[PDB]
RNA sequence: GUGAAGAGGGAAACAACCCAGACCGCCAGCUAAGGUCCCAAAGUCAUGGUUAAGUGGGAAACGAUGUGGGAAGGCCCAGACAGCCGAGUCGGCCUGCGCGGAAGAU
RNA sequence: GAUGUCGGCUCAUCACAUCCUGGGGCUGAAGUAGGUCCCAAGGGUAUGGCUGUUCGCCAUUUAAAGUGGUACGCGAGCUGG
RNA sequence: GCUGAAAGCAUCUAAGCACGAAACUUGCCCCGAGAUGAGUUCUCCCUGACCCUUUAAGGGUCCUGAAGGAACGUUGAAGAC
């Protein structure tokens, strides 16, 4: 016999909805990445995508411990000489609240085309409403 | 102000305080006794 | 602790309302509202308020003491009130009042106008004296400090704006 | 690969891989990981039976 | 507030009774016709679209003809947009004339600059020339050095070199208004503005 | 003792350090050093303590009512220590974990 | 069985132990001018006589004429004292 | 700096409230949906019949050829092409 392997033409996927109010950033991102990759199914296959679609609501109400609201710094570089830029957690929450969760989850996924395709099944909103009522998502408690 | 690694009481009217993670000396009699550790 | 173990009496003619941590006090001179820290429990028995720590916080007693002092000041201010006095020293310096605006002349080449906040009154007995009246201790102190900031007392003569009971040292050239 | 699949299958019945293997060892079952993964994918009633056996052994 | 679209005519001077000469640029401003109004509910921002001029019928396509006919105006030579501030309103079909600048003092003017083609460093960036004698070997107007060495071993982004110069968008700020003539459709400003004779200009009230 | 003349696993990448000496095949099992939140295989295991500095994840002489543990002293319901009545207060010794001294060139 | 090297010219880029401009504490700080320490890298920071000279002395200016790293930056970009 | 306990006094800080620089984020000018996360608004054009099989986002024959674009010519205060 030879071991079973999944086939991308026949794979089931479901839609879930999650709320982020008063939750810890890293301990939420771990579960999100695990379910995006598909490690909770017995049909797991390293070179195939066997994950689910997840919606996250209330992204501007996540929580951090310690003095991280004023001391966590995000860096980046522009490509021009001297172009190093930085932002703080509070400024990020004020300007672009979804990027926090997006970056946190992106850091925890495989690096390559398959990981880039995995990332496409995450939908993050900054409020309490979404326009995916035709897909009939189910409530997931993490 | 005096910026030093060693801050001490220099007379009888000096007081040692800790503000925002810094040790300081404040005097009610002599403005020359103000000190800051750094 | 030793300050949190002395109940606060509530004289006749004042009203207290407590909802969780929000406390309101009303009296002949006005009304004041506050929100306490989440480690103190305040109890109204018959004629006094008592303060104590909850269970599960490591700094209950300090918070209890702070709450005690704050509420004592509230009670005092809702019946009697608070007053402050300011003095001016120098040649040509003067002050006047119109509505809720104080006009100061203090040796500059432009006028100085200060706008009082809600709940504070000012009057000028002489041209070189200011008296402030109110019901909120912190606000009265902040207004006095702001007024003093314009021209602080100097060490060689003592000119400027000073408190009534302040000792201002001087030295020679 | 076999170990990862067995972990996924066991956490759906309510136990973890390490405890499941310990329970099988104490129950004297000698089935290997290849066959366990095969059964996990192609037959779930039998896998539930095995998990109950392991839980009873650990109890 | 809003602005207008005009055409550049030329340059001349004005003499004042006390003996001062003022250089002026002449702008021809005809009526601007409103073609579309954009609001928050439908589009997401508040603006107007305008046209001016004329165009021969045999050079207008069907889509453009329909767009004009919906508003009920004739065909011009272009379409431009202006943003609206709170408290302003217009209606489709309206006409706006040069008397809008009756009480304005300073303006900003936007246009397209003249073209110079491929240019060198002496002219494009004001580099200094090396010596004409004293042994120079074929290096008179060349740029010189463009980097350091093994560290970093490359050229930095944004280095100044040779290439296309001119023929781009340019704005000039805070020019005085010398005259507004409504009978002849003229606006006289003081100074020089970008472009050549016969080009399109955008005029707005000063922002500073 | 190892490399030279030696492959495999660990220390991110790393001849000479730690574990261990490759005759050939297997889609079987047990362990060594090192590990069990995600990248990435395996405890978001159980009981009792310490730290608030992201210390953990660079560096001294010296300075300071940070905060745990211990063995002894002085004064005090004869009214002590603080300020202008009523329960404690003062300064040394040993010890665990933290804080300042702490400035560089894509 | 080859990694061209001192000064000069043309062109630059970074650090902060800050020369000018900005904000402060102490003074044996009356005012005007000064002394010392803390924060701060946005912009700007000379022409000539002598010498192959980097330096340096001298004459006359300027708010000021900063100290260092980049194969003691830069010869498949120039010169050859 | 204001109010304030731990520590009955005192204390800018532990809980709360207010000022403060050419450095940071904006305000001024220019590019910008290959932003593969490829977005929005207004207007214009296309309204025929048959066959085959391995029956499906299948192959072929006849009739029809819109909106618009490109090519050629006279050229430009646009341009190495």
């Amino acid at each position: 016999m030879k071991t079973f392997t999944a086939k991308p033409e026949t794979v089931k996927r479901d839609w879930y909805v999650v709320d982020a109010t008063g939750k810890t950033l890293g301990r939420l991102a771990t579960e999100l990445a695990r379910r995006l990759r598909g490690k909770h199914k017995a049909e797991y296959t390293p070179h195939v995508d066997t994950g689910d679609y997840i919606i996250v609501l209330n992204a501007d109400k996540v929580a951090v411990t310690g003095n991280k609201r004023t001391d966590k710094v995000y860096y980046h570089h522009t490509g021009h000489i001297g172009g190093i830029k930085q932002a703080t957690f509070e400024e990020m929450i004020a300007r672009r609240p979804e990027r926090v969760i997006e970056i946190a989850v992106k850091g925890m996924l495989p690096k390559g085309p398959l990981g880039r395709a995995m990332f496409r099944k995450l939908k993050v909103y900054a409020g309490n409403e979404h326009n995916h009522a035709a897909q009939q998502p189910q409530v997931l408690d993490i | 102000m005096k910026v030093r690694a060693s801050v001490k009481k220099l007379c009888r009217n000096c007081k040692i305080v800790k503000r925002d993670g810094v040790i300081r000396v404040i005097c009610s009699a002599e403005p020359k006794h103000k000190q800051r550790q750094g | 602790s030793r300050v949190a173990k002395a109940p606060v009496v509530v004289p006749a003619g004042v009203d207290v309302k407590i909802n969780g941590q929000v406390i309101t006090i009303k009296g002949k001179n006005g009304e004041l509202t506050r929100t306490l820290n989440d480690a103190v429990e305040v109890k109204h028995a018959d004629n006094t308020l008592t303060f104590g720590p909850r269970d599960g916080y490591a700094d209950g007693w300090a918070q209890a003491g702070t709450a005690r002092a704050l509420l004592n000041s509230m009670v005092i201010g809702v019946t009697e009130g608070f007053t402050k006095k300011l003095q001016l020293v120098g040649v040509g310096y003067r002050a006047a009042v119109k509505g809720n605006v104080i006009n100061l002349s203090l040796g500059f080449s432009h006028p100085v106008d200060h706008q009082l906040p809600a709940g504070i009154t000012a009057e000028c007995p002489t041209q070189t004296e200011i008296v402030l009246k109110g019901a909120d201790k912190q606000v009265i102190g902040q207004v006095a400090a702001d007024l003093r900031a314009y021209r602080r007392p100097e060490p060689y003569k003592g000119k400027g704006v000073r408190y009534a009971d302040e000792v201002v040292r001087t030295k020679e050239a | 690969l076999w170990i990862a699949r067995i972990n996924a299958a066991a956490r759906q019945n309510g136990i973890s891989y390490s405890k499941f293997i310990n329970g099988l060892k104490k129950a004297s079952v000698e089935i290997d990981r290849k066959i366990l993964a095969d059964i996990a994918v192609f037959d779930k009633v039998a896998f539930t039976a095995l998990v109950e056996k392991a839980k009873a052994a650990l109890a | 507030m809003i602005g207008l679209v005009g055409k550049k005519v030329g340059m001349t001077r004005i003499f004042t009774e006390d003996g001062v000469s003022i250089p002026v640029t002449v702008i021809e401003v005809e009526a601007n016709r409103v073609t579309q109004v954009k609001d928050l509910a439908n589009d997401g921002y508040r603006a107007i679209q305008v046209t001016t001029g004329a165009k021969k019928a045999n050079r207008v396509t069907k889509p453009e003809a329909g767009h004009f006919a919906k508003a009920g105006v004739e065909a011009g030579r272009g379409l431009w947009e202006f943003r609206l501030a709170e408290g302003e309103e217009f209606t489709v079909g309206q006409s706006i004339s040069v008397e809008l600048f009756a009480d304005v003092k300073k303006v900003d003017v936007t246009g397209t600059s003249k073209g110079k083609g491929f240019a060198g460093t002496v002219k494009r960036w004001n580099f200094r020339t090396q010596d004409a004698t004293h042994g120079n070997s074929l290096s008179h107007r060349v740029p010189g050095s463009i980097g350091q060495n093994q560290t970093p071993g490359k050229v930095f982004k944004g280095k100044k070199m040779a290439g296309q110069m001119g023929n781009e968008r340019v704005t000039v700020q805070s020019l005085d208004v010398v005259r507004v003539d409504a009978e002849r459709n003229l606006l006289l400003v003081k100074g020089a503005v970008p472009g050549a004779t016969g080009s399109d200009l955008i005029v707005k009230p000063a922002v500073k």
